[PDB]
């Protein structure tokens, strides 16, 4: 276990935060669902350019205060609902958010979830990405539900963070 | 995952997705049905179309939310659709508001086609004898055909199609009545698709007596300037612009849910749905049946005893005609004894069963049902050949089968009554146990001998009177 990141899950209640994380840390889902009561912890380790990382996710809530799991980690998945155009609408507050309890110099990636929800997509795929450029986050859109990108997601994210090779 | 298995499995239907989107309280699910509504069969999901609607507007906006996609999706691609959505947001509404204005949002020709309809009956009122009446009706749809043909279509009709001819002068009016129901004749041309073929051109133009429906459309047709086209078809609609007609539907999906119950199985009980539309709260059009008449004015214009009607008009007891009409008479009584019986269905006499030419029974003012506050009359059982007779054993052997079979599927039967029952106002659910004294006439708990010894019962009380 060559390194430990700490990663957290945010996004409005509803979104998928927790089942991204049971797909991602132990390949399970659930339609039915139980509210994520201030924090929840799962783990998974992977290899990036050759080095082990073992992952720690913080599955947080939309119990308002959870923000104290934010400090000290060096990656957050901001997630938001594809099918609810409302939760899509909060993420720019979710960043103003990390903006204020978080570290400054923190890998975000927007994460459209849901993406099998084809036929009630209320945030276009175009519309997401173009807010994700216009920031500073990685994008990408997700399925806990038949898993599509869920690996890319996290993998997405590790990567990303282990460029930050310090010299 | 054990949840999303049944959803992802072969169990899983239109019904079956309903009856979860009605539960459900996750809108994680509502929100996942809602997407699966798509990849069934319009026609499926059509017929539950007034409980989705209802839902969407008595039910919270999680469940409207999932809906309403798929909904607008079928309005885009059919004004028919979009239609029968309107028509129905409106009559159920007394969060609706909203989504009708939209979809509405085009269809005015269909809309003045029909509060003409709608129009026409009102003035009628005024006019205190069923012939009066019938006489301000073949004149005034005769202004309808001006505009001869237009952008408009019977919504009950099976198919699409384009109205171009009313034959007014084969109209009718039912009854005496202040806001008496009128039946006519329209005619069509046939389409393969509404919303993309142009309104035919008009044919300019240059006698009414009681015939069998095949000889009606022979005369409508020969006086028809569109006759001639092989697009050519006549369709039939009653129109009662007075009368609430969401009973009616209702028991249109449970008649017509039971009718597939027995199909399934295998009992030869038979009954006779007649298509409803709703158009408002107040209004609404039925595809009539054809070659039927009520048995009271069958009494009327015969003279005759029901028996002996079935004997002038198929032939005597050793003919063939007979023996099918009886086996029909038989079937269509015991279809809907269960009918009334599961139904509670009250109000019933002669007036409101029909006989058809090939003898069966349809009944049809279902008013007064469920908890809103059938007779085996001798008559009845002569045809039968008796009390003593086979035919009439074979009677209580079907009203049997098709219970038995009524039980095999109750689910289906009670979540269409079940979640019309949401916000509503209508008087047969007027009780606080509507759906629950309805889940008990199934009998469920019973034994077959205990239901042998319930069915028979059951036609005891029908013989009192
Ligand atoms: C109570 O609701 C009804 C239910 C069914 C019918 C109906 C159907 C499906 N078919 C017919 C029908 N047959 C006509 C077919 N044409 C032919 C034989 O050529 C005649 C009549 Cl009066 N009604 N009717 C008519 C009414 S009604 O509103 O007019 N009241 C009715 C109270 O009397
Ligand atoms: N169609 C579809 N439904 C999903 C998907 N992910 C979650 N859902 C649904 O979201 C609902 C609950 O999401 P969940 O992830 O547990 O909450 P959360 O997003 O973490 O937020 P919270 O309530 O705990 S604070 C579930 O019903 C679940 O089936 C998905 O990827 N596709």
């Amino acid at each position: 276990y060559d390194y430990l990141f700490k990663v957290v899950l945010i996004g409005d209640s509803g979104v998928g935060k927790s089942n991204l994380l049971s797909r991602f840390t132990r390949n399970e889902f659930n339609l039915e669902s139980k509210s994520t009561i201030g924090v929840e912890f799962a783990t998974r380790s992977i290899q990036v350019d050759g080095k082990t990382i073992k992952a720690q996710i913080w599955d947080t809530a939309g119990r308002a205060i959870t923000s104290a799991y934010y400090r000290g980690a060096v990656g957050a998945l901001l997630v938001y609902d594809i099918a609810k155009h409302l939760t899509y609408e909060n993420v720019e507050r979710w960043l103003k958010e990390l903006r204020d309890h978080a570290d400054s110099n923190i890998v975000i990636m927007l994460v459209g979830n849901k993406s099998d929800l084809r036929h009630l997509r209320a945030v276009p795929t175009d519309e997401a990405r173009a807010f994700a450029e216009k920031n500073g986050l990685s994008f990408i859109e997700t399925s806990a539900l038949d898993s599509t990108n869920v690996e890319a997601a996290f993998q997405t994210i590790l990567t990303e963070i282990y460029r930050i090779v310090s010299q | 995952s054990w949840l999303l298995r049944l959803f992802e499995s072969k169990l899983f239907d239109i019904s079956m997705a309903i009856s979860y989107l009605y539960n459900s309280k996750e809108p994680g699910v509502q929100a996942y049905i809602g997407n699966r509504l798509f990849c069934f069969r319009n026609e499926d999901v059509d017929f539950y179309l007034p409980q989705l609607l209802n839902m969407y507007i008595h039910m919270d906006e999680d469940v409207g939310d999932a809906i309403k996609p798929y909904i607008v999706h079928r309005c885009r691609q059919s004004i028919n659709f979009s239609l029968q959505c309107a028509l129905l947001l409106g009559a159920y509404s007394s969060r609706g508001t909203k989504l009708r204005k939209l979809i509405l949002s085009r269809l005015a020709p269909e809309r003045e086609f029909i509060k003409s309809l709608m129009a026409i009956g009102k003035r009628l009122a005024t006019l205190p004898t069923k012939e009066q009446k019938t006489q301000r009706l073949i004149s005034e749809l005769s202004l309808l055909n001006h505009k001869l043909p237009a952008r408009v279509w019977l919504p009950t009709a099976g198919f699409d199609h384009h109205v171009v001819r009313v034959p007014h002068t084969q109209a009718v009016v039912l009854n005496s009545k202040d806001k008496a129901p009128y039946l006519i004749y329209v005619e069509v041309l046939e389409c393969e698709n509404f919303d993309t073929t142009s309104v035919p051109a008009r044919i300019p133009e240059n006698v009414a007596l009681k015939e069998p429906w095949q000889e009606k459309v022979r005369r409508i047709r020969e006086g028809s300037p569109y006759g001639h086209l092989p697009n050519w078809r006549l369709l039939s609609v009653i129109v009662k612009c007075g009368d609430d007609l969401r009973q009616e539907l209702l028991a249109f999906q449970v008649l017509k849910q039971l009718q597939s119950i027995w199909e399934q199985e295998r009992v030869p009980l038979w009954i006779k749905p007649y298509k409803i539309l709703v158009i408002s709260a107040d209004s609404g059009m039925i595809e009539p049946v054809v070659n039927a008449v009520s048995i009271h004015q069958v009494k009327k214009q015969s003279q005759l005893s029901l028996l002996d009607y079935f004997l002038q008009e198929h032939g005597s007891y050793t003919t063939e005609a007979f023996l099918s009409a009886q086996r029909n008479f038989v079937q269509s009584c015991a279809g809907y004894c269960l009918v009334c019986y599961l139904l509670q269905v009250k109000d019933r006499h002669n007036g409101n069963i029909l006989l058809d030419a090939e003898g069966h029974i349809i009944h049809i003012d279902f008013g007064f049902i469920l908890s809103s506050s059938f007779k085996l009359t001798t008559e009845f059982v002569d045809v039968m050949g008796g009390l003593d007779g086979d035919m009439f054993n074979y009677y209580k052997m079907l009203m049997l089968q098709g219970l038995i079979a009524a039980r095999k599927h109750m689910d289906k039967v009670v979540q269409i009554v079940e979640i019309m029952q949401q916000g509503s106002q209508l008087p047969c659910f007027h009780g606080s146990s509507t759906i629950r004294n309805l889940k008990e006439r199934f009998h469920m708990s019973m034994t077959e001998e205990q239901l042998q010894l319930l069915v028979e019962q059951m036609v005891d009380g029908s013989m009192r009177s």
